[PDB]
């Protein structure tokens, strides 16, 4: 039965999915705040996608890294195709949405990953920055306040949801989503931020005595 | 594989 | 031929002649070589007429899909990039004779200053782009001596009605300087072209308005 | 059986297109009107496809999203060949049919969509407008006066078409197109129109205070 | 079983032939007739596949729509590599029926459409309307009266047994064919001619006001 | 597909 | 899936 | 079974070219004459492959038609790389069965069909004409008397073995010809002839008037 | 049915 | 060679010579080379004869094709896009030597005014086209002087016949004027081809009215 | 080399001589350069031998396979047509001196009177081909000599017999005017190639009859 | 079910790799020690990856010869590319997880081997030496202090675990790391050695007399 | 057009001119020939203003592309191994006239000394590479008169301040011995840009402390 | 195969 | 099969 397989190859996307870490995406006043439980040292699951983008994404890590390199590939050929200012979030968060449901048809191994985009206004512009999130079947959600990933996501997202604070400073919106995704050390939790105030580049990652100081 |  | 555009206080305003011509036979007497780009940007294209004129169809059409697909306009730089890539890949033509350049002005809907949204950006053989800071741009045959009245009389400049009478001078200057660019005609009643771009857009001067002012320069130079 | 096969993929199409969003299409004395109720800020499931030829549609949204890319790129193709009037929406909805239809036959996982296409006069032209409904299979349909797109067609429908009158106004047209699609709030709805009356273009979206002040 | 295979699309083809709208062709005083029953205000299955060639259809939109576009870029290929006098819709059939025997064989999916051929003599040219019905499965029938399409075919056939009479001029051939398809109104009905009286293009349409009239 |  |  | 799928494959072949009407090439004192029966008037069952090599197949029409296309482009291309002489039958009859083989071999659905070729000497020159059977399988055979093809051969082949006499007269072999084949009317049947008399192009179709006065 |  | 195209009150007319040469020797004496392209266009293509029927051929066989295949004929940009598309395409054979010049004229079953349906649309080495305002255009060798003559010759032009001598006569002028142009031979009874577009269509001219027409301008320059 | 046609009232005929040569230096002296193309067709190129005979075989070939693919010969227009398109294909070939150039005559069994069912039909450089009308066509280096006397002798055609003697009159003259062409050789018993085209078809000229034919114009002018 | 092949393929690989000699990378003072227990003298399951990044594998043979091979090639690709020092190993490991699971995923047979990386500072600078271990899925992980590989992972594993001393001694690495093992001669044993206090190649292999000195 | 870059105790600092002409005519007055490659990386191209922006823009781009690929900024040796690559990429282009010779000025963050952590990299036609040892490095046409000036100016060099004087000097003296570079324009208030590159990154240089700069080196020239 |  |  195709309608068994697709079942079982949703569930077996949804098994993948849940057997990972969690990760927080949030938008504070700043920008937005990317926080991921990462044991590992050398590997990263939060990294820029573009000047104002930021990437995020929980799954098989060989599966979004190749992702990863797809998007901020095509980013920037599309960048230097036309202007860094005729980038947008949305367009490569179409693209995602696209090669998902793509190879999830077409590819009897299913990319079992939940991938999210966030991205900022450009330098002295004023605008709420806008968050997307992707799934496995090319499934986008425009998430208004706080975006969540792998994992149990039900008990963090209600912690979340329960002190969501908007336009939260750094240092308070770090402590709301630590404790949202503790519902631990400094070690095993990689921070980094889209900075609203930076000039070109938005995103800044966050590690050492500052991530230590700042929490 | 891996999911971390 | 010969075609000027400038920059006045509000907007810009884009203007070239009628006369195309076969070495110095003449062929055309009322060719339209500015073409409204779209709601804020024109561009006139110097060189071979029909490459020309295919050049702002083909650039209009990838300016339409664009925004289609995308659901928003390209950005002022964009669109320069792209007009810059179409013209770059046409050195091979240019070179055998095929040759057009184009001068495209604009006006900035996201500056920061609505009295100086306008942008006029002129190309090079290469394709090399510059966003004009005179104020004012020529390209054609007779754009030097378009470009050198234009000089003088930019300090006249002060609204849409000013830059229009100073371009059809310039225009007018050129003409009586260049043999391949065709001056107004009282007695075919043909008279260069004009569009003026603002806060509201891209409009096209009605011919009656263009020929008032050439009336009045004409008594003028009389 | 292949017939068993061709049935479940008709089964699994309109079963994705029942729990898809409801977007209608009038046809008033201005031009044609769109009405979807789309929550996404971002997503548009309508588009203009050319100057006076309208794109909407419902399903799985990088489906007819691919769609309408395809068929934009191709009215471009069109329109650049031969002319800008050469551009008919007729020829657009004949080219989506038979694509649609190459989807059944051959492509694994059939799009569940159900396409429309809407076309008014040039401008200083007469002529009604043209409505055509393309269906998952590529079955086409001409309709005269009014098409509903998502979800239960039936209520809905049937609410229109008591309560059709033709030539509404913008006004009337869009009150009674929202009264029969409640069967909603100022947000989440997205609607567009085919304006006759404009130059060259005829597609116009309709958003924000303009769309509260006209409901 | 590969009988039970070709007995399952066999019958598949001609259920989807039975569950289809009715169109009857017939070789009248000045050529040939063509008469359908499609509401289909932009939808045509009858076309002129050459200056003295038309072209009818019977089955899915898409798929003789395709066909014919494929045959009509034959011909004029033909034509313009040798001449248009040497083309003959005998060709075309023989052309038709191997692309339809092949498309049955290889194509796990085939077209249920059957067609006719009509082809007629040139202008000054003295010779009897030639009919070619082919099947889906790529049998061709030479019918030297009548041809006759779609649906339950055993009733309007035998009418037209019944009631044809060679050499009818337009208004008794239109006749004839009404009252053998209605085994309808003007509207919703489609109807061209194949004249040997049009010098060069031997196709022409009749519709609307002048074609009430000639009802 | 549409049979008419 | 993606329905909006 | 592979040899059940093969077994199964002959009994469709042989159902087929059984159901199927019959042709016969027999060699005379002027050649081979060739009989066939077509109701049909534009479908030749009949050709000519070369100048002193001719055409006779049964089974469904499109194979066998696809097939003597194939095999006159070959001769014409074998004539011009060396020459017109160069062509044997015997050429033909190989190349054929290899073809055939092939098909049979390969092919899902196998063009069931049964051909025979006949050549006769040059103009000027003295050879007993040959003919060659050729089955759907790939197997060839040589018959020095008679050749007669498909539907219910064996009363129809005694019949000329007791009726076949070798070096028949024209109106001889046509009224024995005839006499065997009704085991029908002088219309509704294909007669041709390959010519030895003739310069360079033996074949020669003999219709109608001609056929009527023989008849 | 083609077998003519 | 020469060809050449006029409007008139209600429609338009397209007339050429039957010469044909190769250098100084007269290789054609009647040469077609005004074809109906369709209803209501018919063109003529100037330079070399073969690939004028050539490009005649092809360009009516894309018309009828795209019209068969779209159930519509094409628009008038529509045509004259894809005729330019034709010449582009034998810009390097034009400079090869396989060079023709083409001449379109249609009427406009679309326009809103009947009277101004007619449509003469001049043709570039460059593949580029102008639609004409004059009234009047030719192509050929000798287009100079029938250029020139239709210009003090079009203060007559008030119908079909009108027009019809009117170009005759021009045609008769560049002959005179141009070796490689014939004249209307008498001797033989060869006369230049003539086409009549209206409302109604295009129509070929009767041979019979062209001959009286060329006798009567004949006998007026004696 | 020289090769001719005349269309007389009731068919056409179809000569050419049996000269080649390479410079000044003879390699031929009975080269058949007319070949029978179909039943009611026949052509001789005239150029380079070697594809001269190519361009027949393939041409032959070319007919005879389409009329087995189609059990019908092509109409005379779609043989001109077939023709053109391998002598254009030739065209790059021959601008390196492999210059071949065919004439087409034929017997139009479709006409609608047998008494002019003969067609003629020349060709140029380019492929572009011509139907002749003057009834009399001549292709070679001494042509132009051939088509002069064609010109004053095809007022004595009456008669099948009468353009024979024509026909190889006119050889005769051109090769008495032209090197590169041969006349009979009386020593050698050779004679020009000649075929007869009429409602029978297309059949060879006995050799009997073209040297009964070349003596009596011989002594004639002796 | 796919999930029935995947995990037969996973213990398939599984129990692939139980059936293999034991393999060791341990960081020591003077950078990383290479020890394996391979009879063969001309087979070699270690080798140098770069200057200061190391080979180790384990499986089957052919298999990692490969991976050795193509990852040699990328990584003198990448140095001649960009630099020798652009070089990280870190890139080494992302590159051999995506291939390792792209043919875990698409290949029919997986490869039952299990790879470690281990890259050492350049000379002059410190930094503790990192190890990379990826197994076949493509599971990368990163063991600061030692890595062990083949067979009976527990018990050297643990023997490791409660012997592991810091900046051990070459020789008390050696001592301590066959101990380990041994839960052997010098021969049957490989035993190589990357060294940061080398210049530009660290990479050496501590064979025979040199090894049995070192015993 | 001339571009210049110095060493100084604590970082590096590179400058270059606005001007652009077309021969001898001048096309361009603010030309912005000095590009922040990134943090501690900045380069400047001369020769074609049109194949310059391009290559600047690329090669960011590229920059880019691995950072964001690898998540570490590239050694400075595979930049310059990188941007070699580009330029041996456009050898073809610059045989036909697309020359463009960038300068490449970065500051070596990993460097043991935090002084001498500036490094100069000048390249050739080839493409090939030099790391510079005497502490200034130039490109452009006048760049050998700039060569000069530094060689006698660079005893003076003692902090960043010093290096801009000194620079700008240079790039003063060699518009005045070269008419292809343009100088300080007090009138239009135009200067050469020219960017620092030390421990915290590179910064732009503000438009006054160069106008200062410039007025004091022409009054000391005065 | 061989694991060693 | 053609075997003789």
């Amino acid at each position: 039965s195709p309608e068994q397989a697709m079942r079982e190859r949703s569930e077996l996307a949804r098994k993948g999915i849940a057997r990972a870490k969690s990760v927080v995406a949030l938008a504070y006043a700043g920008g937005v705040l990317f926080v991921a439980e990462n044991p590992s040292r050398s590997l990263q699951k939060i990294s820029e996608l573009y000047d104002r983008v930021g990437f995020a994404a929980a799954g098989k890590f060989n599966e979004f890294d190749n992702l990863r390199r797809g998007g901020i590939q095509f980013a920037d050929t599309r960048g230097y195709a036309y202007d860094r200012r005729d980038v947008t979030g949305r367009q490569l968060a179409n693209v995602y949405a696209q090669t998902l449901g793509t190879i999830f048809t077409e590819q009897a191994k299913p990319y079992e990953v939940e991938l999210c985009v966030a991205e900022v206004a450009h330098y002295g512009e004023t605008k709420r920055p806008e968050l997307y999130r992707i799934t496995y079947d090319g499934s986008i959600a425009d998430e208004p306040h706080f975006v969540v990933m792998g994992g149990t996501t039900e008990p963090i997202a209600n912690a979340l949801k329960e002190s969501y604070a908007e336009n939260a400073s750094l240092t308070d919106a770090l402590r709301i989503a630590v404790a949202a995704l503790r519902a631990l050390g400094v070690a095993s939790l990689e921070v980094a931020v889209l900075d609203a105030n930076r000039p070109r580049r938005a995103f800044r990652r966050i590690t050492g005595s500052a991530l230590q100081a700042l929490l | 594989g891996q999911y971390l | 031929t010969t075609i000027v555009a400038l920059k006045y206080p509000g907007g810009v305003v884009m203007a070239g002649d009628r006369r195309s011509t076969q070495g110095n036979m003449i062929s055309g007497r009322d060719v339209r070589k500015v073409y409204i780009t779209d709601d804020y940007t024109a561009t006139g294209i110097a060189g071979t007429a029909a490459v020309a004129v295919e050049f702002a169809r083909l650039y209009a059409v990838e300016l339409e899909h664009y925004e289609k697909l995308e659901g928003v306009p390209l950005t002022f730089a964009g669109k320069i990039n792209r007009l810059a890539i179409m013209v770059r890949g046409n050195l091979a033509a240019a070179m055998q004779g095929l040759l057009a350049l184009p001068l495209l002005a604009g006006y900035d809907i996201h500056a920061s200053d609505p009295q100086s949204a306008g942008r006029i950006v002129s190309f090079d053989a290469a394709g090399g782009w510059n966003i004009e800071e005179e104020g004012y741009q020529a390209v054609g045959s007779g754009s030097l001596f378009a470009k050198s009245s234009m000089k003088k009389l930019y300090s006249q400049v002060t609204d849409g009605d000013s830059g229009l009478r100073v371009a059809v001078e310039a225009l007018y200057d050129a003409a009586d300087d260049d043999s391949a660019t065709g001056g107004p005609d009282l007695v075919r009643g043909i008279f260069p072209t004009a569009v003026i771009i603002d806060a509201d857009g891209a409009v096209d001067v009605p011919e009656s308005r263009i020929a008032e002012l050439a009336r009045a320069i004409i008594e003028s130079r009389s």
